Parts: structure tokens; C-alpha cells; sequence
């Protein structure tokens, strides 16, 4: 997308996601980090969204065929399963490579630093989902390590209540609860992280207890299904 | 279980 | 996908429309009707669902950025309106090759003459949606001509309940209503269609019976929504 | 208005 204004790239992935053309809006805002900028809060969210449904479609193909594959045990299931999943792969190796060159040693704001960070366990989180023996450790351990910084950061730099400190911490739950096997941590984060926002929506104008009530409610059903 | 949707924004 | 043998690509063709991978599944199954021999009903049928869920998915991308485009009246709306258009038309264009090269002229049986010759005037019909001008005069015909030559087959050779006779007078008169600005031929052809199938179902096996007053209820809906 | 689905098979 070298050739492409950097607004326009912008202003094409906001089309792109009307469209519902989720590949296509992350080309374009894989060209726009790829102008060197730093991204605003707005961009940044483009940039998550986009990725999140190319990886989200990928990673439940690769369910579905992972079942029938476990199930039949020709080479077609596994050899098609191993098609998908080398194509997830390389689309998390591709925003890792981004949030590595140069989002995250740009990012000096809470706001930046952090939501950048739980992308990096996010995107390890989906490489440990498919990843196999040893290598699974190193992996589980890369995801692991991004989202400790991130927590850390977002408990000393912003409120109990911002969704973004919410998101980190619901997704870190569950990278306790479904890849490290660890469901008591799970559930002991979730509880916390929803008792110490609960405690500070009195802040809080409508719309954003609106923003911060909506996680909250998300935390609430995986403590739900989890106890 | 689930986490952040985040396929809308 | 020369290096792959037939029988592994329909079978990866139906485990790529259980994961929900349409176009890897038209991928799939252009290799399988690529290796020249004819194809059966069901590979037919995957043939054609791998497809209209592929250019399913451009036809509304592409009316999402027409509507927005419409309004508007930069450059980047219709330059993004025009890349969306420019794929679609690309697999349109495949489609109708695959067609031409060589499955319906080693189509003889009824059955396999009928559905060939609805799809060529279905993607002609797609491409006529987005086409301006002359160009689509001749567009248009090239989707009359198909249809007539499909109707014409069916008539004489299929039941008035079978299931391609039916879908292709749905396709045909949304043709009518649609492309070719003759909503009263659309209705005509909806209603005598409807009628002679209502006829002929005492003739049916209840699983029959299911499959053609399914498609009769479409030809009711929009008849429904035309009158 | 609605031709085949026909996006399912
Ligand atoms: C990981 C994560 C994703 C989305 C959200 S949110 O509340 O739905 N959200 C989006 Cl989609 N964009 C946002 C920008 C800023 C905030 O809070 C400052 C939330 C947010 C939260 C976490
Ligand atoms: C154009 C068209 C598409 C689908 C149908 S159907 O009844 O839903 N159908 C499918 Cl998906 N596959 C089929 C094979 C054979 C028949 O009838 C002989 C119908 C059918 C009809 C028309
Ligand atoms: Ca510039
Ligand atoms: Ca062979
Ligand atoms: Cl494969
Ligand atoms: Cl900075
Ligand atoms: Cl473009
Ligand atoms: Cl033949």
C-alpha cells in the first residue's frame, strides 16, 4: 500500500469495515502503521478490529476442522486442517511484526502502551491455541510475559473502570482459564478486576459507565460458566 | 469462555 | 491445483464449506472441474454453492459502497467501489469460463444442460447488476439468452415440481423484475410456475414434496412482494 | 426481490 495516502488507507478500512471486507481492511491498516506514524486512538481501533475478524474466522475454521480431523483419528483433513492453520499463523506473525516494528517502541501514553501490549498476548494467545509441545511453552510464555506489562502498566496508569484495563484483564482471564491451565487464577482476576470496577463507577458519566458496565457483563458470565 | 468480541469499531 | 488429485479436492471442497471457507472452496472445486471430466450431481451442487457464496459476499460489499457512493454524489469511495466491482467481476468471469471450458458442451443429460446453462445466466445476471451503459445491452442478453435456452431444456424434459426447473423460473424472473425493467413478464412467469408445480406435487414422495414447495414458497414470496 | 439462496450444499 506504499503508494496510497495515509488518510486515504484510513478512510478506505472504515469503508472496508461498512462492507464487511475484513481482509481488505486490514491491508489497509497494515499500510497505514507501515507509513511510520504513530496511530490515534481511533486507528488503533481500526487496526484491532480488522485483525480480530481475519484471525477470528481463521481460528474457528481451524476448530471446525481440528474436530473432524480428532474424530477420524486419507491425509485430506489433516492436510487441510495444516493449510489453515499456517495461514492463522501468519497473519498473527504479521500483527506481532507490526506491534514490533514499531508500534509498541513508539507507544509511550498508557493508553497506546497498553492497548498495543494486549494485542501482543492476544496474538500469542491464538499461536498457543494451535501450537504443539515445547514450542507451545515458549509461545505461552510470550503471551504471558505482554500481558503482565500491560497489566502492570494499566494498574499503576489508569482506573479501575477503563475498558481498555477491562479488556486487558478479561482476556488475560481467559488466557489463564483456556492455555496456561490455570482456571483458579482465572477466576480469582475476573472476580477482582470486576469488584474494584464496580467499586468505581460512581465516577463515571453515563456513557462511559455505559462502555465500562458492558465488560463488566462479559467478565460476569465467564465467572458464571466457570463456577 | 469469552473474550472481548472486539470485531466491531 | 493440478497437483492435486480429484477426489482429495471435493473432498476438501466439503470440508471447506463445513469450516465456512468459501473461497477456498471454490478453489477447490474450479481444480476439480479443471482435471476435465464431467461432474456429478452433488459436485455440481459444490460447484455452485462455493461460488454463490463467494461472489454473495461481493454483490453486498459491493451495494454497501454504491449506497455510500450515491450519497457522496475524494476519490477513494469509488475507487474502492471499483476494486470491489473489478474482483467480482473476476470471479464472475471465472465462473463463466469454467462454463465455456468445457462443462456445457459435454453436457448432455438434462439435469446437468439445465443447471449449467441457469448458472451461466446467473453470473451474467451478476455481472449486469454492475455493469453501465451498451455494455450492459449486451450483458443483458448474454443472462436472456442462458435462461431461455435453460427454460426452453427444462420444459420439455423435467417435471414442473423439479427442484432446477424451479429455481431456474425464480432466477429468470428475477431477472425479469430486476435486470430487464419487465416486472409483468416476472410476475407471469413466477405465477405460472408456481401454478404448474402445484399441479404436479401429487406426484411426490414426501422428501420430494419438501424440496419443491420449499422453492414454491420463494417463487410466493416474492410474488408476495411484487403484487 | 429473492432469487435461490442457494448457498448451502
Ligand atoms: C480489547 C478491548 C477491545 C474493545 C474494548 S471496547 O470498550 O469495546 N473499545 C473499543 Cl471497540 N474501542 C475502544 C476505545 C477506547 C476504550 O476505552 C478507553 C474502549 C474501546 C475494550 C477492550
Ligand atoms: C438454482 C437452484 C439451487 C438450489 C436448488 S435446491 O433445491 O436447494 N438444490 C440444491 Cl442446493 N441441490 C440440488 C440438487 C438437485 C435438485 O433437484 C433435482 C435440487 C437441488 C434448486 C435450484
Ligand atoms: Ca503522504
Ligand atoms: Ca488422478
Ligand atoms: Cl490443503
Ligand atoms: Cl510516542
Ligand atoms: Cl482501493
Ligand atoms: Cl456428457
Amino acid at each position: 500500500m506504499g503508494s496510497m495516502e495515509r488518510a486515504s488507507l484510513i478512510q478506505k478500512a472504515k469503508l472496508a469495515e461498512q462492507a464487511e471486507r475484513y481482509e481488505d481492511m486490514a491491508a489497509f491498516m497494515k499500510g497505514a502503521v507501515e507509513k511510520g506514524e504513530e496511530l490515534s486512538c481511533e486507528e488503533r481501533n481500526l487496526l484491532s478490529v480488522a485483525y480480530k475478524n481475519v484471525v477470528g474466522g481463521q481460528r474457528a475454521a481451524w476448530r471446525v476442522l481440528s474436530s473432524i480431523e480428532q474424530k477420524s483419528n486419507g491425509p485430506e483433513v489433516r492436510e487441510y486442517r495444516e493449510k489453515v492453520e499456517t495461514e492463522l499463523q501468519g497473519v498473527c506473525d504479521t500483527v506481532l511484526g507490526l506491534l514490533d516494528s514499531h508500534l509498541i517502541k513508539e507507544a509511550g501514553d498508557a493508553e497506546s502502551r497498553v492497548f498495543y501490549l494486549k494485542m501482543k498476548g492476544d496474538y500469542y494467545r491464538y499461536l498457543a491455541e494451535v501450537a504443539t509441545g515445547d514450542d507451545k511453552k515458549r509461545i505461552i510464555d510470550s503471551a504471558r510475559s505482554a500481558y503482565q506489562e500491560a497489566m502492570d502498566i494499566s494498574k499503576k496508569e489508569m482506573p479501575p473502570t477503563n475498558p481498555i484495563r477491562l479488556g486487558l484483564a478479561l482476556n488475560f482471564s481467559v488466557f489463564h482459564y483456556e492455555i496456561a491451565n490455570s482456571p483458579e487464577e482465572a477466576i480469582s482476576l475476573a472476580k477482582t478486576t470486576f469488584d474494584e470496577a464496580m467499586a468505581d463507577l460512581h465516577t463515571l458519566s453515563e456513557d462511559s459507565y455505559k462502555d465500562s458496565t458492558l465488560i463488566m457483563q462479559l467478565l460476569r458470565d465467564n465467572l458464571t460458566l466457570w463456577t | 469462555a469469552g473474550s472481548i468480541p472486539g470485531r466491531r469499531s
